[PDB]
C-alpha cells in the first residue's frame, strides 16, 4: 500500500489466484512476510459457478470466476457455438492464401509446385529458396 | 430475427409521451393486430436482445442490424403463427440466394424457401454484407438501407414488417460490442400503417367497414410516426452537434415533405461547397445528412404539412446544456437525499453521511445491518419526484488504517411510473450486463454515461465489496432549458471589473484584507467579500454587460480561519440598459422580492426562480447578517436573443 | 509519405536495361524467364540498336560479372500503334540463355483470370526502372522504385488527350506531383499479388513526357496471353538453345 516494492507484490493476488488455482506457498516468497500470506488464505474462494451449468450440452466450465470455456458439440460454432460451419469460400479468398474455388458444398485450398501447405490449411508453407514470388526480408 | 403475431398499437399518444391535451378518447380500437420482429442472440428461442437505450427508434418495427465489412451475423428465423413469412432486402447486387424475392429462380428450395417458412420449424438463412453503401467522397461515412417481406408488396409494409438496414463505412469503429460507431447517428422511418391493407385483416374492422371507416377517414391506415403516434423519443441533444440523421422513406411514394428547422441552418458535406438551408425528401433513395445544432430550446420539428403534422408529427426536439458541471448535493445544504428509498442497507454507518473525507470512522450509507451481501437485491431507489439527467457519477469508498474497502461491481437501474421497475440501465450502448465500479480507497472513481438517460425513479443497487459494502454515490444533474450556464462569477471569465466589492479593510499596524475575491473556493487571505462596516447598507454590485435570464443562484459565505460569518438575507436590485437601483419586482403581486442569504455556516442555498432578471447591473445589498457580511455570490444566466 | 525510393539489390530483379553498343540506353525490359523479355516495341522500332544486360543495377558502373544478356535481332508487334499506344509490348530474342541467379529471379506465367482479382484487391503498384522514359532533367544513377496507386478507368481516358482502351489503364497518384513516365520504357509495373508476382504493366510515352501529374499509362498483360501463347508454341523447341528463341517469326508477332 503506497510504496513501489509493494505495488508488485500485491500483484500476483489477481492472478495466481483468480485465473488458476490458489497456494499458500504462492503468496509467501512474493510478499516476503507471514502475517498478510495467512490472512488472505483462511478466505476461500469457490470457482466457479458451474454446478448450474450456465452453458448449453451439458458442458463444464475450470476454476475461473466469470470467464470460461466450454466443449460444446460439433456442427455449431462462435462464441456460444451459434454459427454453423462455413459452406462455400466465394468472398475473401476462403482466408487461404491460393485459389478459391467451391465444389458444392465443399471448398479445399492448395498451392501447385515450388509450395506445400501446412498442418491445417491457413497458408501454405514456403519451401523452396526462390521460386517466382517471394520477398527478401535479409536486410 | 424473429415475427411473433403481436398487437401493436398505433394511436400511442394516449400513452402520455410528451402530450399535454387529456381528452383523446379512441373511437375505435388502440392496438392493431400486427406482427412486430425481435433480435436473438442464439438460433433457438428463450434468449432475446434487450432493446438497449440507444435502440429507442423502433416503435412497431424490430431491430437494426449493424453489418460491415468483415462482420456477419446470423438471422436464424421461425415461424410461430399459422402463415409463412418472408424477409427480402434491397442495396447490393444479391443473388437469389439471400434475396428471398417471389418470382422465376433456378434452386428448387432455397431462392423461395425463406418465403415459405413453415410454422414451428427454423431455417438456416444469412445475408451478405458488401462495400456498396460506403458513400464515397471525404464527407459522409454511412448510408442506410431497407428490407422488408416479399409476399406481397403492399400487404407487407403495412403489417409491420418493415426493418432499415444501417450500413457505414470501414474504418473507425467502436469497442461498443465491435460495432462501429464514435457518433451518434439517428434513423427515422415515416410510412402510414393500414390495417384494412394488410394479411392479418380480421374480415371486418373495429368500428366500421362500410364507407372505408365510417368513423374517420381511413381510420386504420393513421399516420403512425416510427411506429407511434405524437412520440418521437431521443430527441435530447447538446448544443452545436454536427450529428448524422438518417431519412428513409419507401411506401410513402405519394408524399412528399420538405425539412426545414426552426433556426438551425443546414451544411452539406461531401463537395464541402454547399449550404441549402432546407432538405426535402424523395421516395425510394435513402437521403442523410447532418444538422449542426445552434441555439438551445424546444425548438419545434416539424415538415410543413397539412395534414401530417396536426394529425402525423409534432415532437420539438430539445437541446440541454453541455457545460453542465455545477455542483447539485455535494457542496451545497439545500438538495440532499432526503428523500432517499431502499430496502435493505449495508452495515451500521450513518445514511446520509456519505461526504467526501470526512471525519470519523463511519461514513457510508446504511440504516438495517447487512448480515450477508450477494446477487440478493439491495436496490437503493434514488428519487427525486422531478425530471432528472445524469451523464455521470463518481465513486469512492472508505478507509481508515490500512484496508481498501470498495466496491468492484453493482448493476443501476431506473423506472418512471413506480409501479413498474424498468431494470434495464446495465444494457445501455456500451455496457451490456455490467457496470464500473471503484477500484481503491485514496483515489476518486468515477463513472461517465454515454447517452443522455432521462427518468425520474432512479435505482442502483450494489453486489459485494471488500467484506465491508460501504458506498458513497455523489449526485451530478444538468440543466432542462440548456440556457442556465454559469457566465464565470466563480470560474475566471468575470473579471473584477464587472463583480466589484464595496469597502477595503485595512489595519493601521499590520496587513490589509483584500475582499475582492468574491467567488466560491477562494484561497489566500479572505474567501470572498467582508465590508468594513456592519448593517444593511453595503452593496455587491455585477455588471452583466446584456441581459440574462437567471433562474438557479448558490451563495456560501467567506471566514478569517477563526471565526465563520455570513449573510442571512439580501435584495436583488435589477435593472436595464441604463441604470436604475430598483429592487427585483414580485411576480405574484406588484411589490419587490426579499431574498434570503447564507443559512447556515458553509451550506450554500439553492433555489429556482421562474421569471426571468433581465437586467445589466444586478445589486446586492445585503439586509440582515450574521456576525459580519460574508457571502460567496455567484448566481446563473442565460443568452437571451 | 513514400517518396521515389531506389530498388533494393535482392529482390528487384525485372530490370532487362535496353541499351545500345555505345555508351547510349534508351529503355528496358521485364524478367519472366529464359525465352522472352516484356518491353515496349517503340524501344526498337524508330530507334536505334538492342543491346541487353539482366541483373546491371547501374549504367555508368558494374558491379561485377553480373549484367549479361545480348540479343541478336528483334521484331514489332500487330497491335503496336506507331503514332500512339496500344498493347505496346515487344518480346527481345536473347542469344545467350542464363541461369537463376540473385539478381536474376525467375516469375511465373500470367494469365487470364488474374484480370478481376488484381485490379479490385492491389490498388498500388511499383514501376521498376533506371529512368528512361522521361530522360529530359531527372536521369538518375541508381536505379529507383516508387510507388503508384491504381486510379478508377473513368479517369484514365481524359489525362492524356489519345483515347486508351482497355489494355491500359490508370496506374498513378492524382493530379499532385509527377508520377508519370517513371523509370525506363518497357518497365515492369509488378503487383505482388499473392504468394507470387506477376507483372501487368509497361510504362511508354504518350505524346512525350511534360507535366504528366494527372495519371500514368500501363498496360496489362492478362489480356496478352494470346499473343505471349502463339510466339511460343508455334515458334517450335529450342533449336540452338536460345538464338533467337525464336527471332524467325513474321511481323505482327504471328
Amino acid at each position: 500500500a503506497n510504496s513501489f516494492l509493494e505495488e508488485m507484490k500485491k500483484g500476483h493476488l489477481e492472478r495466481e489466484c483468480m485465473e488458476e488455482t490458489c497456494s499458500y506457498e504462492e503468496a509467501r516468497e512474493v510478499f516476503e512476510d507471514s502475517d498478510k500470506t495467512n490472512e488472505f488464505w483462511n478466505k476461500y474462494k469457490d470457482g466457479d459457478q458451474c454446478e448450474t451449468s450456465p452453458c448449453q450440452n451439458q458442458g463444464k466450465c475450470k476454476d475461473g470466476l466469470g470467464e470460461y470455456t466450454c466443449t460444446c458439440l460439433e456442427g455449431f460454432e462462435g462464441k456460444n457455438c451459434e454459427l454453423f460451419t462455413r459452406k462455400l469460400c466465394s468472398l475473401d479468398n476462403g482466408d487461404c492464401d491460393q485459389f478459391c474455388h467451391e465444389e458444392q458444398n465443399s471448398v479445399v485450398c492448395s498451392c501447385a509446385r515450388g509450395y506445400t501447405l501446412a498442418d491445417n490449411g491457413k497458408a501454405c508453407i514456403p519451401t523452396g529458396p526462390y521460386p517466382c514470388g517471394k520477398q527478401t526480408l535479409e536486410r | 430475427i424473429a415475427a411473433e403475431e403481436i398487437s401493436w398499437d398505433y394511436s400511442e399518444f394516449v400513452q402520455r409521451e410528451t402530450d399535454i391535451e387529456d381528452s383523446d378518447d379512441i373511437p375505435e380500437d388502440t392496438t392493431y393486430k400486427k406482427v412486430v420482429f425481435r433480435k436473438y442472440l442464439d438460433s433457438t428461442f428463450t434468449k432475446r436482445d434487450p432493446r438497449g437505450e440507444y435502440e429507442e427508434h423502433l416503435g412497431i418495427l424490430g431491430p437494426i442490424i449493424r453489418a460491415e465489412v468483415d462482420d456477419v451475423i446470423q438471422v436464424r428465423f421461425k415461424n410461430l403463427a399459422s402463415r409463412p413469412y418472408s424477409l427480402h432486402a434491397h442495396g447490393l447486387s444479391y443473388e437469389k440466394s439471400s434475396e428471398g424475392k417471389t418470382y422465376e429462380d433456378d434452386s428448387p428450395e432455397w431462392f423461395k424457401e425463406d418465403n415459405a417458412v413453415q410454422p414451428n420449424s427454423s431455417y438456416t438463412y444469412v445475408w451478405h454484407a458488401t462495400e456498396r453503401s460506403g458513400p464515397e467522397s471525404p464527407g459522409s461515412a454511412c448510408r442506410a438501407w431497407a428490407y422488408y417481406s416479399a409476399v406481397n408488396p403492399e400487404k407487407d409494409i403495412h403489417s409491420g414488417l418493415i426493418g432499415p438496414l444501417l450500413i457505414c463505412q470501414k474504418g473507425i469503429l467502436h469497442k461498443d460490442s465491435n460495432m462501429p460507431m464514435d457518433m451518434r447517428e439517428f434513423v427515422l422511418l415515416f410510412m402510414t400503417f393500414d390495417e384494412k391493407k394488410s394479411w392479418y385483416y380480421e374480415k371486418k374492422s373495429r368500428s366500421s367497414w362500410r364507407l372505408t371507416s365510417s368513423e374517420m377517414k381511413k381510420s386504420h391506415e393513421f399516420h403512425a410516426i416510427n411506429g407511434m403516434i405524437y412520440s418521437l423519443p431521443g430527441l435530447k441533444m447538446y448544443e452545436q452537434e454536427w450529428v448524422r440523421l438518417h431519412l428513409l422513406n419507401i411506401g410513402g411514394s405519394q408524399d412528399i415533405h420538405v425539412v426545414h428547422f426552426h433556426g438551425q441552418t443546414l451544411l452539406e458535406n461531401g463537395n464541402k461547397q454547399h449550404q441549402l438551408g432546407v432538405w426535402p425528401l424523395l421516395p425510394g433513395s435513402f437521403k442523410t445528412l447532418e444538422m449542426k445544432a445552434s441555439k438551445p430550446g424546444w425548438w419545434l420539428l416539424n415538415t410543413e404539412v397539412g395534414e401530417n403534422q396536426r394529425a402525423g408529427m409534432q415532437t420539438p426536439f430539445l437541446i440541454m446544456d453541455r457545460d453542465c458541471r455545477m455542483p447539485m448535493g455535494l457542496s451545497t445544504g439545500i438538495i440532499s437525499d432526503s428523500q432517499i428509498k431502499a430496502s435493505e442497507f449495508l452495515g451500521y454507518w450513518e445514511p446520509r453521511l456519505a461526504r467526501l473525507n470526512n471525519g470519523g470512522s463511519y461514513n457510508a450509507w446504511s440504516v438495517e445491518k447487512l448480515a450477508a451481501e450477494f446477487a440478493s437485491k439491495p436496490w437503493i431507489q434514488v428519487d427525486m419526484q422531478k425530471e432528472v439527467i445524469i451523464t455521470g457519477i463518481q465513486t469512492q469508498g472508505a478507509k481508515h488504517y490500512l484496508k481498501s474497502c470498495y466496491t468492484t461491481e453493482f448493476y443501476v437501474a431506473y423506472s418512471s411510473n413506480q409501479i413498474n421497475w424498468q431494470i434495464f440501465k446495465g444494457n445501455s450502448t456500451r455496457n451490456v450486463m455490467y457496470f464500473n465500479g471503484n477500484s481503491d480507497a485514496s483515489t476518486i472513481k468515477e463513472n461517465q454515461f454515454d447517452p443522455p438517460i432521462v427518468a425520474r425513479y432512479i435505482r442502483i443497487s450494489p453486489t459485494r465489496a471488500y467484506n465491508r459494502p460501504t458506498l458513497r454515490l455523489e449526485l451530478q444533474g444538468c440543466e432542462v432549458n440548456g440556457c442556465s450556464t454559469p457566465l464565470g462569477m466563480e470560474n475566471g471569465k468575470i473579471e473584477n471589473k464587472q463583480i466589484t466589492a464595496s469597502s477595503f479593510k485595512k489595519s493601521w499596524w499590520g496587513d490589509y484584507w483584500e475582499p475582492f475575491r468574491a467567488r466560491l473556493n477562494a484561497q489566500g487571505r479572505v474567501n470572498a467579500w467582508q465590508a468594513k462596516a456592519n448593517n444593511n447598507k453595503q452593496w455587491l454590485e455585477i455588471d452583466l454587460l446584456k441581459i440574462k435570464k437567471i433562474t438557479a443562484i448558490i451563495t456560501q459565505g467567506c471566514k478569517s480561519l477563526s471565526s465563520e460569518m455570513y449573510v442571512k438575507s439580501y435584495t436583488i436590485h435589477y435593472s436595464e440598459q441604463g441604470v436604475e437601483w430598483k429592487p427585483y419586482r414580485l411576480k405574484s403581486s406588484m411589490v419587490d422580492k426579499i431574498f434570503e442569504g447564507n443559512t447556515n455556516t458553509k451550506g450554500h442555498v439553492k433555489n429556482f426562480f421562474n421569471p426571468p432578471i433581465i437586467s445589466r447591473f444586478i445589486r446586492v445589498i445585503p439586509k440582515t447578517w450574521n456576525q459580519s457580511i460574508a457571502l460567496r455570490l455567484e448566481l446563473f444566466g442565460c443568452d437571451i436573443y | 509519405i513514400v517518396g521515389g525510393q531506389e530498388c533494393k539489390d535482392g529482390e528487384c530483379p525485372w530490370q532487362a536495361l535496353l541499351i545500345n553498343e555505345e555508351n547510349e540506353g534508351f529503355c528496358g525490359g521485364t524478367i519472366l524467364s529464359e525465352f522472352y523479355i516484356l518491353t515496349a516495341a517503340h524501344c526498337l522500332y524508330q530507334a536505334k540498336r538492342f543491346k541487353v544486360r539482366v541483373g546491371d543495377r547501374n549504367t555508368e558502373q558494374e558491379e561485377g560479372g553480373e549484367a549479361v544478356h545480348e540479343v541478336e535481332v528483334v521484331i514489332k508487334h500487330n497491335r503496336f500503334t506507331k503514332e500512339t499506344y496500344d498493347f505496346d509490348i515487344a518480346v527481345l530474342r536473347l542469344k545467350t540463355p542464363i541461369t537463376f541467379r540473385m539478381n536474376v529471379a525467375p516469375a511465373c506465367l500470367p494469365e487470364r483470370d488474374w484480370a478481376e482479382s488484381t485490379l479490385m484487391t492491389q490498388k498500388t503498384g511499383i514501376v521498376s526502372g533506371f529512368g528512361r522514359t522521361h530522360e529530359k532533367g531527372r536521369q538518375s544513377t541508381r536505379l529507383k522504385m516508387l510507388e503508384v496507386p491504381y486510379v478508377d478507368r473513368n479517369s484514365c481516358k481524359l489525362s492524356s488527350s489519345f483515347i486508351i482502351t482497355q489494355n491500359m489503364f490508370c496506374a498513378g497518384y492524382d493530379t499532385k506531383q509527377e508520377d508519370a513516365c517513371q523509370g525506363d520504357a518497357g518497365g515492369p509495373h509488378v503487383t505482388r499479388f499473392k504468394d507470387t508476382y506477376f507483372v501487368t504493366g509497361i510504362v511508354s510515352w504518350g505524346e512525350g513526357c511534360a507535366r504528366k501529374g494527372k495519371y500514368g499509362i500501363y498496360t496489362k498483360v492478362t489480356a496478352f496471353l494470346k499473343w505471349i501463347d502463339r510466339s511460343m508454341k508455334t515458334r517450335g523447341l529450342p533449336k540452338a538453345k536460345s538464338h533467337a528463341p525464336e527471332v524467325i517469326t513474321s511481323s505482327p508477332l504471328k
